DNA sequence: ACAGTCCCTGTTCGGGCGCCG
DNA sequence: ATCGGCGCCCGAACAGGGACTGT
């Protein structure tokens, strides 16, 4: 493949900077003879030119084995040059997903050979890619070269080749507007609805078209028969699946190992329904030691069994039909954990996924359901460019009473109710009017800002009072602690009057779970009660029982 | 025609905003628009060596089927240099009409040294293709500098019409031309068509509205009547009997309102709650307290004195979800010194889409700020960041985009709607 | 009115996964 | 050891802003 005739992209250094001047570090003897042998080859191939003392820049060079290949990959530690290269706007905005592929009669996956080594580099920038090959004998000075093509490891190479490949495909795509070509780096998914004979004719026109542009499509990387290995998937004519996932088996695990296990489990959740990682990610909390060994908790081990259980059965995905409606259904598995499947025909999932983010310290299931619907909505726009219809495990009246009573603007797109327990519910509901015949509790709490000690108590209309001393607390916690006392020392119906907007805004939001132990205790009391009315009054205004309890806790 | 030199503010780089996902409906509309803009030399293809980007998306035009390409030039406008009188009578006119004259900007070329900053990227479904990047070669719609650079040309086009109709107020803000008059609605719409055709001798306007008899839900933001905008007073309940809980809600409400109205007092009302009573206990208002309440009702009815608009300070607008499709808003520059307090209700849908509601209220509040002060406010939105961002582009129809931030408000602002 | 502490929310970066050179 | 660009997840440091409090 002679160097492509595409125009070089003008590349500059950051303003007021010079090129890299890094000396070459030692290399092993297997790599020294290979880099010299390799460098004269890729000078002969034209990718590299010799340079003289006029070039004052340098970058260390080494040579590692190519990824899953017998060929050697020539790599340069361009960490110093990358810091000085101008910034780019990456045109790769995401990764194509098979669930967005439509059905096609004929499919071809190509791969360009020596991709970066086919695209020329801007002439003005070539001086800064200078490097030196140190000889074996330290007495020899070493041979300096500069780069004429896109180096592997340079920060601009991926973006420029992606931009260059689109320019190379633009004329061919225009000469044949009905052939779909999914372009990611050098790998080309070509799909058409023509007959199988005429389709192979167009592939050769493309290979010849790319060959004219210095882009070889080697036969070793040319796939013509299903199954297709594309973007880490195994593509079949009517079904798609992920290339085999290998979960490691070890008797003792470390932090790094856990980090790998979480990652592979996330990668599997796109098609395997029911993957859970909350308890496995909890083991990654606090420890930044990558080689630290972590004992699996009782809850963590249970989580691994569930995932392995659903991984023994093969799962497949379906392709997308633009004529048929898009459907997504969500189920509540664990606390703060959700799994979903997007399909068109029931039990024929296009893809799956999971949402398990705890947004906020205080939340409920209805909030998380709206958060999971949004993650799916955005994800559906990326894959299919449209919003799916929803099937949610929440009652129609449950949502109607929530969004009408919530102070923030919340909305859910077109959705239908599915009776897949456990359902999402509001566990308690605060009264809109004070309860008649209910003991009125005027609660408050205080704390010193230096001492961190505080009080929390209440006074009632029935004359009942209480004050509890607390150690290692804050103002916000003691005021929350006072509301907890009134719920403890009251019947099933209680009126509570507080002066804390912070405690009021948390409770009024009807949370069912919280990172704070105290809030979970307050939530639990509200579910046990039958009617609760919570009122707020401005503090330090001589109002009702608020004034009596304020003096009780401030002393 | 030579381009006007444009600089960024000292020490600031160009915009670098990622492109957000778009529906196939919007991408296919955008691809057609940008391909046509490149043919007419209005935009041109660029590569990844341009490190700047500005988000782009599409909106359906007002009472029309055509699509309008919208650039999120908020970041570029914040970093663009400042250039170099607002008609106070425009808000007094009976009828005011908003004309999209952004199409006129596409005739003036842009300074080459500046074009790198107008870059945007069109995404592709399922990431089939890399983003195709374009930059602008002419003055772009939605750019802070476009109306300024075109300012000399706009006064020239309008001067004959403004002397032929001296009773018509014409204000310009970004792509929009605000035309206000006191004529009757029918003679006013003819005058708008008179301005459109007299303008047509120089620059084009959006395809004439497929309707002309104000089809409901369609001319909300088109044909505006400023003389019917109403302020939302703060109200207090009127009951024959007040309870301890009712007096506490009253005292808390009045104490908050004393920050907006100076004379609010709650002392004789707080005296009624001096015990440690039950919430449902009825408290008779003493003769002293009845007067204090009656005086607070009077204070909230009279307008606030000594609150004037400062053109150097930014405008801020806050919206509260009051329920039943009703939304309250306040526009101010300093805390508790409101420049206007309004209410919007019965917006779009039979009160189903909350987000559609909030989006319309934000547009109507901004329109009022442009008409009243010629500025746009910064919004404090009562919505989750992701809930808005996901859907707001689906209901936006203005040529400008105001700045906003997201807040989680405690439910103690019942001080604006009864 | 100024300057702190608490709490919450969001942004950025670190790890992992995956793709490609 | 010893690289580039993208997307995603999850965890944690830092900052911002608004409320309470103490001076």
């Amino acid at each position: 493949v002679p160097i492509s005739p595409i125009e070089t992209v003008p590349v500059k250094l950051k303003p007021g900077m010079d090129g890299p001047k890094v000396k070459q570090w030692p290399l092993t003897e297997e790599k020294i003879k290979a880099l010299v042998e390799i460098c004269t080859e890729m000078e002969k191939e034209g990718k590299i030119s010799k340079i003289g003392p006029e070039n004052p820049y340098n970058t260390p060079v080494f040579a590692c084995k190519k990824k899953d290949s017998t060929k050697w990959r020539k790599l340069v530690d361009f960490r110093e040059l990358n810091k000085r290269t101008q910034d780019f706007w990456e045109v790769q905005l995401g990764i194509p997903h098979p669930a967005g592929l439509k059905k096609k009669k004929s499919v071809t996956v190509l791969d360009v050979g020596d991709a970066y080594f086919s695209v020329p580099l801007d002439e003005d920038f070539r001086k800064y890619t200078a490097f030196t090959i140190p000889s074996i004998n330290n007495e020899t000075p070493g041979i300096r070269y500069q780069y004429n093509v896109l180096p592997q490891g340079w920060k601009g190479s991926p973006a420029i080749f992606q931009s260059s490949m689109t320019k190379i495909l633009e004329p061919f795509k225009k000469q044949n507007p009905d052939i779909v070509i999914y372009q990611y780096m050098d790998d080309l998914y070509v799909g058409s609805d023509l007959e199988i004979g005429q389709h192979r004719t167009k592939i050769e026109e493309l290979r010849q078209h790319l060959l004219r542009w210095g882009l070889t499509t080697p036969d070793k990387k040319h796939q013509k028969e299903p199954p297709f290995l594309w973007m880490g998937y195994e593509l079949h004519p009517d079904k798609w699946t992920v290339q085999p996932i290998v979960l490691p088996e070890k008797d003792s695990w470390t932090v790094n190992d856990i980090q790998k296990l979480v990652g592979k489990l996330n990668w599997a959740s796109q098609i395997y329904p029911g993957i859970k990682v909350r308890q496995l990610s909890k083991l990654l909390r606090g420890t930044k030691a990558l080689t630290e060994v972590i004992p699996l908790t009782e809850e963590a081990e249970l989580e691994l069994a569930e995932n392995r259980e659903i991984l023994k059965e093969p799962v497949h995905g379906v392709y997308y039909d633009p004529s048929k409606d898009l459907i997504a259904e969500i189920q509540k598995q664990g606390q703060g954990q959700w799994t979903y499947q997007i399909y068109q025909e029931p039990f024929k999932n296009l893809k799956t996924g999971k949402y398990a983010r705890m947004r906020g310290a205080h939340t409920n299931d209805v909030k998380q359901l709206t958060e999971a619907v949004q993650k799916i909505t955005t994800e559906s726009i990326v894959i299919w460019g449209k919003t799916p219809k929803f099937k949610l495990p929440i009652q129609k009246e449950t949502w109607e009473t929530w969004w009408t009573e919530y102070w923030q603007a919340t909305w859910i797109p077109e959705w239908e109710f599915v009776n897949t327990p456990p359902l999402v519910k509001l566990w308690y509901q605060l009264e809109k009017e004070p309860i008649v015949g209910a003991e009125t509790f005027y609660v408050d709490g205080a704390a010193n800002r230096e001492t961190k000690l505080g009080k929390a108590g209440y006074v009632t209309n029935k004359g009942r009072q209480k004050v509890v001393p607390l150690t290692n607390t804050t103002n916000q916690k003691t005021e929350l602690q006072a509301i907890y006392l009134a719920l403890q020392d009251s019947g099933l119906e209680v009126n509570i009057v507080t002066d804390s907007q912070y405690a009021l805004g948390i409770i009024q939001a009807q949370p069912d779970k919280s990172e704070s132990e105290l809030v979970n205790q307050i939530i639990e009391q509200l579910i046990k009660k039958e009617k609760v009315y919570l009122a707020w009054v401005p503090a330090h205004k001589g109002i009702g029982g608020n004034e009596q309890v304020d003096k009780l806790v401030s002393a | 025609i030579e381009t006007v030199p444009v600089k960024l503010k000292p020490g600031m780089d160009g915009p670098k905003v990622k492109q957000w996902p778009l529906t196939e409906e919007k991408i296919k509309a955008l691809v057609e628009i940008c391909t046509e803009m490149e043919k007419e030399g209005k935009i041109s293809k660029i590569g990844p060596e341009n490190p700047y980007n500005t988000p782009v998306f599409a909106i359906k035009k007002k009472d029309s089927t055509k699509w309008r390409k919208l650039v999120d030039f908020r970041e570029l406008n914040k970093r663009t240099q400042d250039f170099w009188p607002h008609p106070a009578g425009l808000k007094k006119k009976k009828s005011v009409t908003v004309l999209d004259v952004g199409d006129a900007y596409f005739s003036v070329p842009l300074d080459e040294d500046f074009r790198k900053y107008t870059a945007f990227t069109i995404p592709s479904i399922n990431n089939e293709t890399p983003g195709i990047r374009y930059q602008y070669n002419v003055l772009p719609q939605g750019w802070k500098g476009s109306p300024a650079i075109f300012q000399s040309s706009m006064t020239k086009i309008l001067e004959p019409f403004k002397k032929q109709n001296p009773d018509i107020v014409i204000y310009q803000y970004m792509d929009d031309l605000y035309v206000g008059s006191d004529l009757e609605i029918g003679q006013h719409r003819t005058k708008i068509e008179e301005l459109r055709q007299h303008l047509l001798r120089w620059g084009l306007t959006t395809p004439d509205k497929k309707h002309q008899k104000e089809p409901p839900f369609l001319w909300m933001g088109y044909e505006l009547h400023p003389d019917k905008w109403t302020v939302q007073p703060i109200v207090l309940p009127e009951k024959d009997s007040w309870t301890v809980n009712d007096i506490q809600k009253l005292v808390g409400k009045l104490n908050w309102a004393s920050q907006i109205y100076p004379g609010i007092k709650v002392r004789q009302l707080s005296k009624l709650l001096r015990g440690t009573k039950a919430l449902t206990e009825v408290i008779p208002l003493t003769e002293e307290a009845e007067l204090e309440l009656a005086e607070n009702r009077e204070i909230l009815k009279e307008p606030v004195h000594g609150v004037y608009y400062d053109p150097s300070k930014d405008l801020i607008a806050e919206i509260q979800k009051q329920g039943q499709g009703q939304w309250t808003y306040q526009i101010y520059q300093e805390p508790f010194k409101n420049l206007k307090t309004g209410k919007y209700a019965r917006m779009r849908g039979a009160h189903t889409n909350d987000v559609k509601q909030l989006t319309e209220a934000v547009q109507k509040i901004t329109t009022e700020s442009i008409v009243i002060w010629g500025k746009t406010p910064k919004f404090k939105l009562p919505i989750q960041k992701e809930t808005w961002e996901t859907w707001w582009t689906e209901y936006w129809q203005a040529t400008w985009i105001p700045e906003w931030e997201f807040v989680n408000t405690p439910p103690l602002v019942k001080l604006w709607y009864q």
